[PDB]
């Protein structure tokens, strides 16, 4: 998978920049929120989102839904790496494992339950 | 900041919904 901002930002950028929002403000985690390729559902305003990491996956779906607006045609999954990530992990744990080198976690929606589908 | 925030009132919603 892979992410428009990474291609509008030089990765030196974002690790700098990721360090720097680590450092201050640690009980957040920044996270890159992106649609996936060929999903058909509702667009987001933006892109970067400073997250409450002891907030569940589950509870990021409600937040992230809401600000989508679904339609009765719609479903709504988060890939992390090519994987959907359980909805009883945190958001603390998620970047924990799946953080790039970048020190951002990459997360992209779909209406559909596989990435690129 | 460059950074989106969630505001407070739908954390805490959040908070409940799961």
């Amino acid at each position: 998978m892979k992410f428009v901002y990474k291609e509008e930002h030089p990765f030196e950028k974002r690790r700098s920049e990721g360090e720097k929002i680590r450092k201050k403000y640690p009980d957040r985690v920044p996270v890159i929120v992106e649609k996936a390729p060929k999903a058909r559902i509702g667009d987001l305003d933006k892109k970067k989102y400073l997250v409450p990491s002891d907030l569940t996956v589950g509870q990021f779906y409600f937040l992230i839904r809401k600000r989508i607006h679904l339609r009765a045609e719609d479903a709504l999954f988060f890939f992390v790496n090519n994987v959907i990530p359980p909805t009883s992990a945190t958001m603390g744990q998620l970047y924990q494992e799946h953080h790039e080198e970048d020190f951002f976690l990459y997360i992209a929606y779909s209406d559909e339950s596989v990435y690129g589908l | 900041d460059d950074w989106t925030e969630f505001s407070s009132e739908e954390i805490r919603e959040a908070r409940q919904a799961a």
